[PDB]
């Protein structure tokens, strides 16, 4: 998810 | 000497982040809690650049960084908020955004009154016990070690290990002026009753939203990405006991 994509 | 930690509190501290709420529309639930959660997906952006800013966050595991933020947004925010009311309007009125002080109206019109006089009643704290910028700041680093899954984290040691630094920090903020023992020990004392009362109203919050989550397409309140994602998937786990917040006295 975009939350995910922060990290990844 | 040279204030390292504090250097890097200071410099790292997120700047102003707005809601933008219609000011000019008459209050309405709907309006207001949409608002909120606006506001909330634009700070939680802010959270996260800050979080993996801090001195040791990139030590911890990957999942274990995404999931002390997802545990520890609304404490963190809520507490960031008290602050801002208390230095901006000096308690007087929730200063949630520029564009989003809440009056005694709003507070109510919010369905959401007796969660927001907790909240202002910690904003006063700030006040009452005299907290310096410097131990806010701090006391809000700790806030995002401060609650955790009772299964533990993927690596457990490396966060207790982060936990500890940041509780010896606050610890010595608190010995920089006073020179006597029972002067820092009573205020290591307040702070950590501080800390621990932002639990309890994180908890509130925190069944709030969800409910609202729950029934928000009944009450025309609309939920961000991000924020939905996280309500219904850890929030949860919260609520149902396998995550619980670290208090320091009991
Ligand atoms: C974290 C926010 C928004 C950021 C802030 O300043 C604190 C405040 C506390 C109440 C939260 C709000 C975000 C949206 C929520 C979660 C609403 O759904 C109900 C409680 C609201």
């Amino acid at each position: 998810s975009r939350f995910a994509d922060f990290f990844r | 000497c040279q204030p390292i930690f504090l250097n890097v509190l200071e410099a790292i501290e997120p700047g102003v982040v707005c809601a933008g709420h219609d000011n000019n529309q008459p209050d309405s639930f709907a309006a207001l809690l949409s608002s909120l959660n606006e506001l909330g997906e634009r700070q939680l952006v802010h959270v996260v650049k800050w979080a993996k800013a801090l001195p040791g966050f990139r030590n911890l595991h990957v999942d274990d960084q995404m999931a002390v933020i997802q545990y520890s947004w609304m404490g963190l925010m809520v507490f960031a908020m008290g602050w801002r009311s208390f230095t901006n309007v000096n308690s007087r009125m929730l200063y949630f955004a520029p564009d989003l002080v809440f009056n005694e109206y709003r507070m109510h019109k919010s369905r959401m009154y007796s969660q927001c006089v907790r909240m202002r009643h910690l904003s006063q704290e700030f006040g009452w016990l005299q907290i310096t910028p410097q131990e806010f700041l701090c006391m809000k680093a700790l806030l995002l070690f401060s609650i955790i899954p009772v299964d533990g984290l993927k690596n457990q040691k490396f966060f207790d290990e982060l936990r500890m630094n940041y509780i010896k920090e606050l610890d010595r903020i608190i010995a920089c002026k006073r020179k006597n023992p029972t002067s820092c020990s009573r205020r290591f004392y307040q702070l950590t009753k501080l800390l621990d009362s932002v639990q309890p109203i994180a908890r509130e919050l925190h069944q709030f939203t969800f409910d609202l989550l729950i029934k928000s397409h009944m009450v025309s309140v609309d939920f961000p990405e991000m924020m939905a994602e996280i309500i219904s998937v850890q929030v949860p786990k919260i609520l149902s006991g396998k995550v619980k917040p670290i208090y320091f006295h009991t």
